[PDB]
RNA sequence: AGGUAAGUCC
RNA sequence: GGACUUACCUGGCAGUGAGGUGCACACACUGCAUAAUUUGUGGUAGUG
């Protein structure tokens, strides 16, 4: 088809999925997205943290403003097509 | 939605400015607007060498102005 | 003659242009489209690195906020 | 456009720089607010609970 | 609607001592004069402190809020109504 | 507004004719695409949708980079994929060279 | 908005654009995540020039801190509210 | 807060001025770029040959 | 006072030739006569140049569309 | 609609 | 404290709540304007 008219639409049904981000300064995060926000913010739960070239760190909890966001990992099952009719 | 700012205090005094890439100016403020934009009139370069130089009735985008600073009273 | 850029644009649309971006590339083709905020779309696009031909491409869009400026042929 | 005092618990259906500074140096806004950090030395007060032991 | 809490604060705070370090790392110390809603300060008698740890003094001076990184205001200000 | 009226799929319009058409079309003939990212890597891959930022969600992607003595290369694959727009520099369809 | 409400008046650790920790009790936010920080205490680490040597964490006391939300990359619970 | 009795306003009173510490980054435009941004001519090989390509679905 | 708007245009109309600085590329500028511009403050520039400041050595555009984001300061001659 | 200021009454 | 009077400063648009219809103004929620210089679509690139 083509774009739809807003995509944090579908990471906010993402909730309990688990991810992993990276950020525009090399921290990569995996986690367990309890809620996405419409300023792309993402919260997730049972995080692992690696800032870069740092050894890891896990943490209950981690908020993340969305601009720092450069991408989000998906699960391979992840199912698009449902999720994407928006 | 958008506030002009306020610089009437600083209108007609002499400014200097310390810019965007480490780039520092100074002038009279003549003018501006709700982007911080500003017109400084009878300005002096202030490069890094120490030398100064004259360009007179310039523009700056707000978006590059970092301070301003009052060097005669307001 | 004032040659706002809207119109400046819609000039080189058709024509061979080449769009230089803030990060040191610049893209040289056929300017496709334009869009309200300037993302370009181009065709039969090549990259031009450090200022010699880099490679050819294709068709590009690039994104508005990375262009630093855009000129005739 | 709406902006809450929460010093005087009311309302500027329209905020405005112009309009906030206004009501800031208003006959009532000023008076509630020295009202409200004297209420809060009075809190000292409640120091006594551990003046009394 | 629009106006926030820690927009409020700041305003709070205008009229008193704050600390103010910009985006170039420099820090200006001072009165803050006056804020607008966007963080753009006025301030007076400014002890800045540049980037390699010299100081100056600056009689006025006004910050761009874009280019700022954080405030520090007066203790006091935690008891404000609006923090409650 | 120019378009103050609530339909404003002037929205759709140009994304058939203007230039994120490289993209509603990537899309729709399913077309391998090349992104130049600002972290500085390269993403081969298809794209499963878009919006007005150039986010898109990407399958498939092999995401390609160069690192050090000589420059040494790198590629990870990456199945499904949210990419941000604001970190696109350059969006490129696939030559059909054969 | 409950997701950041429901950290406020705990004490917070956020990370900075350029590295600093500032560790704080999360008093208030907005639309932009600009936060308001009581007792905020800041933190950072500094890199040993010798390709080896322990590294240097550097406390700074701030107190009562308004940070811009551009600023912000990400907040994580520290520890629970003072009493 | 401005303009109060003198013994409510000493309460609003700043903390001690803040020890230097030398900045963490360089400022941006005095950074050393490593590896700068660059392009992606040298990459057309990866894409796959269009017979290979899977078929438009719609 | 003077809306930096029209002395943008006042360059304009006197066909001065304009010098801009640029936002975090402090080694080139470009200059050139704004034949035409908008609200984003981006400049239509007859006969612009590249001016490289360790090269002391110009390069020639012809017409340009500069982008607002770039601009830091507008100069002349 | 709301704030402020000045006035009139309660 | 409360009521009215006058002057001054302010005021984005739409859908729903809201049940005779329409208009005006307020409140609540939801959108849009909003990816174009001051935060929510990058000169903080991850470059050791
Ligand atoms: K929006
Ligand atoms: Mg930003
Ligand atoms: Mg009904
Ligand atoms: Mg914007
Ligand atoms: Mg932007
Ligand atoms: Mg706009
Ligand atoms: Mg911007
Ligand atoms: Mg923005
Ligand atoms: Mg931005
Ligand atoms: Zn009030």
């Amino acid at each position: 088809g083509s774009g739809s008219v807003k995509l944090v639409r579908f990471l906010m049904k993402l909730s309990h999925e688990t991810v992993t981000i990276e950020l525009k300064n090399g921290t990569q995060v995996h986690g367990t997205i309890t809620g996405v926000d419409v300023s792309m913010n993402t919260h997730l739960k049972a995080v692992k943290m690696t800032l870069k070239n740092r050894e890891p760190v896990q943490l209950e909890t981690l908020s993340i403003r969305g601009n720092n966001i450069r991408y989000f990992i998906l699960p391979d099952s992840l199912p698009l097509d449902t999720l994407l009719v928006d | 939605k958008a506030h002009p700012p306020e610089l009437k205090k600083f209108m007609d005094k002499k400014l200097s400015l310390k810019l965007n890439g480490g780039r520092h100016v100074q002038g009279i403020l003549r003018g501006f607007d709700p982007f911080m934009n500003l017109v400084i009139d009878e300005c002096v370069e202030m490069a890094t060498s120490g030398q100064q130089n004259n360009i007179g009735m310039v523009v700056i985008r707000g978006n590059s102005i970092i301070m301003l600073e009052a060097l005669e009273r307001v | 003659l004032p040659l706002n850029p809207k119109p400046f644009l819609n000039g080189l649309t058709g024509k061979p242009v080449m769009v230089k971006l803030k990060w040191g590339m610049e893209y040289k083709g056929y300017l496709v489209s334009v869009d309200g905020y300037m993302n370009m779309q181009l065709a039969n696009t090549e990259e031009y690195i450090d200022g010699a031909l880099s490679g050819h491409l294709g068709e590009v869009l690039i994104r508005c906020n990375n262009v630093l400026y855009i000129r005739g042929v | 456009p709406k902006f809450y005092c929460d010093y005087c618990d009311t309302y500027l259906t329209h905020d405005s720089p112009s309009v906030r500074k206004t009501h800031c140096s208003g006959r009532k806004h000023k008076e509630n607010v020295k009202d409200y950090y004297q209420k809060w030395m009075e809190e000292q007060a409640q120091s006594l609970i551990d003046k009394t032991t | 609607m629009s106006i926030g809490v820690p927009i409020k604060v700041l305003h709070e705070a205008e009229g008193h001592i704050v600390t103010c370090e910009t985006n170039t790392g420099e820090v200006y110390r001072g009165k803050l004069i006056e804020a607008e809603d966007n963080m753009n300060c006025q301030m007076s008698n400014i002890t800045v402190t540049y980037r390699d740890g010299r100081v100056a003094q600056l009689e006025q001076v006004y910050i761009r809020g874009s280019k700022i990184r954080f405030l520090i205001l007066p203790d006091m200000l935690k008891n404000a109504p609006m923090l409650k | 507004e120019m378009t103050p009226e609530e339909l404003q799929k002037r929205e759709e319009e140009e994304f058939n004719t203007g230039p994120l058409s490289v993209l509603t079309q990537s899309v729709k003939n399913n077309t391998q695409v090349l992104i130049n990212c600002r972290n500085n890597k390269k993403l081969l891959g298809r794209v499963k949708a878009f919006d007005r930022h150039c986010n898109m969600v990407l399958e498939n992607v092999k995401e390609m980079w160069t690192e050090v003595s000589k420059p040494v290369n790198k590629d990870r694959y990456i199945s499904k994929m949210f990419l941000r727009g604001d970190s696109v520099i350059v969006v490129l369809r696939n030559p059909l060279i054969a | 908005s409950s997701k950041m409400l429901q950290h406020i008046d705990y004490r917070m650790r956020c990370i900075l654009q350029d590295g600093r920790i500032f560790i704080g009790t999360f008093k208030a936010f907005d639309k932009h995540m600009n936060l308001i920080l009581c007792d905020c205490d800041e933190f950072r680490k500094i890199k040993p020039k010798n390709s080896k040597q322990a590294e240097r964490e550097e406390k700074r006391v701030l107190g009562l801190v308004l940070l811009r939300g551009e600023n912000l990359v990400s907040m994580t619970v520290e520890g629970p509210p003072p009493k | 807060t401005q303009f109060l009795p003198p013994n409510l306003l000493a309460l609003f009173a700043p903390r001690d001025p803040i020890p230097y510490l030398p900045p963490l980054e360089k400022l941006p435009h005095e950074k050393h770029h490593n590896q700068p941004y660059c392009g992606i001519a040298p990459y057309i090989r990866e894409f796959e040959d269009p017979r290979d390509a899977p078929p438009p679905t719609r | 006072m003077v809306q930096p708007i029209n002395l943008i245009f006042r360059y304009l109309q006197n066909r001065s030739r304009i010098q801009v600085w640029l936002y975090e590329q402090v080694n080139m500028r470009i200059e050139g006569c704004i034949i035409g511009f908008d609200e984003y403050m981006n400049l239509v520039l007859d006969d612009a140049e590249e001016i490289h400041s360790k090269t002391k050595s110009r390069k020639q555009l012809g017409r340009i569309m500069l982008k607002g984001d770039n601009i830091t300061l507008l100069q002349s001659v």
